[PDB]
């Protein structure tokens, strides 16, 4: 009824009561890859949407969680991933959507334009004229 | 004014091109590409002038703490032949002791 | 039979060398809930190789 | 200066796959065009 | 000096200022644009600022 | 579109209990869901696996004036976690299970709606979640729940209702603490068809301020309505709680 | 159960005219689906529905979703005359006219959202 | 702020609300001139 105690005795805090305790993010490396995705959200959409260009220079916030939709229940018929579809990540999404070939075909056009007059060029001059 | 001049007197000028028997040589040099070479030579010798300027007002006997603690330059002699009179950072490795070398070639 | 189960686990620590998982069922296996910590291990594996005894 | 001997721990770390290099390079491809992009929205708004 | 068809025709002209105009508007305010769309709700589809105040201080 | 099973991120949002939930192509807004795993009108939710129980919801903002009042970026709305919130405007409650949905377990809602069937729903809902009470009577008459209903601290406004400034001027007059925290939607053809909206808006203004408030801030929740302001503002005194 | 009822003295009738304005202006949308997928949408300036209608259960859960989006709804007793205000050839129990930025109708829409916001 | 289009306001409407300024008022009494006569005057327009 009136029983002895437990002695229990032996910095920044961990989980969030004024947000219902979102907890710290650990940090895997893929989730700083989907931050780093998510901060590039902009050039994501190759020009067909304009974000909101929220940047800090600290891409991270300190309280997160990874989550997934549940059911559209109105909408069953096309909103909603299929099993081949369901990914597990949302830079795996973004690799199994298309466009892929216009990220590489844009990212050739600057690696061109950042080639040019760099090193190889002055190469070719200095070969043909010591011909 | 610019209301005073005409469509034809707005026209440009274009720049010539150099001549096809001696496009060996590279391009033919114009203000554009003179300027933006003597930028880069002003620029690239004031800066080897500040450093001359620290040099020669060096003071021979001054003592920081990173001369206790990094590689300092030497000479010619000290290190022969890979000298260069920068110093050396390392780059981020460092002498692992025995267990921690155990623990990870069982992992391996 | 230390580290029976705990195959993913396991499987994953080893394909990229990771620390290894330290026991499996035997965990909620009663004898070791009496042990603490770094104790744990030591009784995971005793009760390992005298299980498989 | 530029590491010749090819270490320890460079030797010992494992090969990664195939689904984790298509990753990284779309993300490697990724930075870059936003580097492109920031660096030209930097020089219109020096611009303007 | 050269002129263009719209400083030609002067009413088609005063079109497409009134588009270049509109387009700006956007650029500074909201306009309503019609509702939601006939597919559903598909989020606010360009970005949400928390540290982002428009309000009218009274 | 924000089609269902993508992986998306939550991150806490600037006001307390609303979250933002990011990932992909779509940003949108979302709250802790108190009964977990159950919609309320077939809204979207947001599960999340945790290192099982927590699931969030999202909110349409087309739907509640509220949550496109959030997204135009209001500066604070008052109710925190804990505290009171009256609702007026009751309509079916949906955004009133968002907003049960933000003050939480430890919270309370009280609710009015005067229409019957849409009270079917409201206390349906109400039977779901514990933390809001409904109240089905004449909004214009706070005399019949003065039982009911104790002293809150933030009171939510939507009614479409001509007499609008009377109205939450006698209700805040039986209901609020000093130190009083309000949000009302206003639409403007409701309130006088003929106006010009920001002068209606104004009018508005003026009325409560004869009734005793203090507005602080303002907007047109313009790209999720035509001609609907909200305004938020203070009762009886000029800084929020007190 | 259909509480706003409107009254004889040309009410009715206003609401008939501006029904037939609104069928000309294609501003309308028609029948208890659509009037259904509008206000859903929520375009809907005023909704009216008939009240002779076999058993009263659709215009019935229409104010339901009235009720929600809050948008003036209105109880008219004759569907045959609906169908011939709105030039039909059938019968229609449920209307919904919408409501746009540049008309004149929209203003007779204000009117009588006015008229029918003093009725309920 | 709403109904602002670039430096036009589309939402003035008569009947004019009007602001009374005390300079304004001193010198059109001292102009003898009647205010809401004259304000209906210069504006034609119902003023408030």
């Amino acid at each position: 009824e009136l029983s002895v105690r437990v002695p229990q005795l032996p910095g920044p805090p961990d989980t969030l009561s004024d947000w219902y305790n979102i907890p710290r993010t650990n940090l895997t490396p893929e989730l700083k890859r989907d931050l780093q995705l998510l901060r590039m959200r902009d050039v994501v959409a190759m020009g067909k949407q304009f974000f909101k260009k929220d940047n800090r220079k600290d891409f991270v916030p300190e309280y997160c969680q990874v989550g997934t939709i549940i059911a559209g229940a109105t909408d069953g018929v096309s909103g909603r991933l299929t099993r081949k579809e369901r990914k597990r990540t949302i830079v795996e999404e973004v690799l199994s959507s298309d466009s892929v070939s216009k990220y590489k075909r844009k990212y050739h056009e600057i690696q061109e334009h950042k080639k040019s007059g760099r090193k190889g060029y002055y190469k070719k001059l200095m070969a043909a004229r010591k011909r | 004014m610019s209301s005073l001049r005409h469509a034809i007197q707005r026209r440009a000028h274009k720049e010539r091109a150099q001549p096809l028997e001696r496009q060996r040589l590279g391009i033919l040099e114009k203000k554009k590409d003179y300027r933006l070479r003597a930028r880069d030579y002003k620029k690239k010798q004031a800066v080897l002038k500040s450093l001359r300027q620290k040099a020669a007002e060096r003071n021979e006997d001054e003592f920081y703490f990173g001369m206790m603690s990094r590689k300092g330059p030497g000479s010619a002699l000290t290190r022969g032949k890979g000298f260069t009179g920068t110093v050396d950072g390392d780059r981020g490795n460092k002498a692992l002791s025995v267990e921690t070398v155990r623990l990870l070639k069982t992992q391996d | 039979i230390q580290i029976l189960g705990a195959e993913k686990a396991l499987f994953r620590a080893l394909k990229t060398k990771h620390a290894t998982p330290k026991y499996g069922i035997i965990y909620h296996a009663s004898l070791v809930g009496q042990a603490s910590g770094p104790n744990k291990g030591k009784i995971a594996r005793q009760l390992a190789a005298k299980i498989a005894l | 200066k530029p590491q010749k001997k090819e270490t320890y721990m460079q030797k010992r770390a494992v090969v990664v796959g195939r689904e984790e290099r298509k990753l990284r390079d779309l993300m490697q491809k990724l930075t870059t065009i936003r580097k492109e992009k920031i660096a030209k929205r930097k020089a219109k708004k020096e611009a303007q | 000096p050269n002129r263009k068809k719209e400083q030609r025709n002067p009413r088609v002209k005063k079109r497409k200022k009134y588009e270049e105009k509109q387009k700006k508007l956007r650029s500074v305010k909201a306009v309503y644009k019609g509702g939601e769309g006939p597919g559903g709700y598909q989020g606010e589809l360009s970005g949400i600022k928390t540290n982002l105040v428009k309000s009218v201080k009274l | 579109g924000a089609k269902a099973g993508k992986k998306v991120i939550v991150e806490p949002h600037r006001h307390k209990g609303v979250f933002v939930a990011r990932g992909g192509k779509e940003d949108l807004l979302c709250t802790a869901n108190l009964v977990p795993g159950e919609s309320v009108y077939g809204e979207k939710r947001i599960s999340v696996e945790t290192p099982t129980k927590t699931e969030y919801r999202i909110w349409n903002p087309f739907r509640s004036k509220l949550a496109a009042g959030i997204l135009g970026g209001l500066e604070t709305i008052y109710m925190k976690p804990g505290s009171k919130v009256l609702y007026l405007g009751a309509a079916s409650g949906t955004s009133v299970s968002h907003v049960a949905d933000i003050v939480g377990p430890t919270g309370a809602v009280y609710a009015v709606e005067f229409s019957h069937r849409s009270g079917r729903d409201l206390i349906n809902m109400a039977t779901r979640r514990t933390n809001v009470i409904p109240i089905v009577e004449d909004a214009r008459k706070p005399m019949a729940y003065r039982m009911l209903v104790p002293m809150v601290d933030v009171i939510f406004a939507d009614v479409a209702q001509p007499d609008q400034a009377r109205i939450v001027g006698i209700n805040a007059r039986l209901f609020l603490k000093q130190g009083g925290g309000l949000l009302i939607s206003i639409k403007a053809s409701c309130i006088d068809s003929t106006a010009p909206p920001e002068q209606v808006f104004a009018s508005e203004v003026q009325k409560l301020r004869e009734d005793k408030f203090f507005p602080k801030e303002q907007l047109t929740l313009e790209p999720y309505e035509r001609d609907h302001a909200m305004v938020s503002c203070v009762y009886l005194q000029k800084e929020f709680e007190g | 159960a259909a509480w706003p009822k409107a009254e004889d003295p040309a009410l009715v009738q206003e609401l008939l005219d501006c029904v037939q304005q609104a069928s000309h202006y294609r501003q309308l949308k028609k029948g208890a689906n659509e009037t259904t997928k509008s206000v859903n949408r929520g375009t809907s300036e005023l909704v009216i529905l008939a009240a002779d209608t076999q058993p009263l259960s659709i215009v019935l859960h229409i104010p339901l979703i009235c009720e929600e989006k809050n948008v003036p709804y209105v109880y008219v007793p004759s569907k045959v005359a609906l169908g011939r205000a709105c030039g039909v050839s059938r019968a229609v129990i449920a209307v919904s006219l919408t409501s746009n930025e540049a008309s004149d109708l929209n203003s007779k829409i204000r009117a009588l959202r006015d008229k029918v916001e003093r009725l309920a | 702020p709403s109904s602002m289009f670039f430096e036009h306001n589309e939402a003035l409407v008569p009947p004019y609300n009007v602001l009374v300024d005390t300079n304004f008022l001193s010198r059109t009494v001292g102009a003898k001139l009647p205010l809401l006569e004259s304000a209906m005057d210069c504006l034609y327009a119902s003023v408030n």
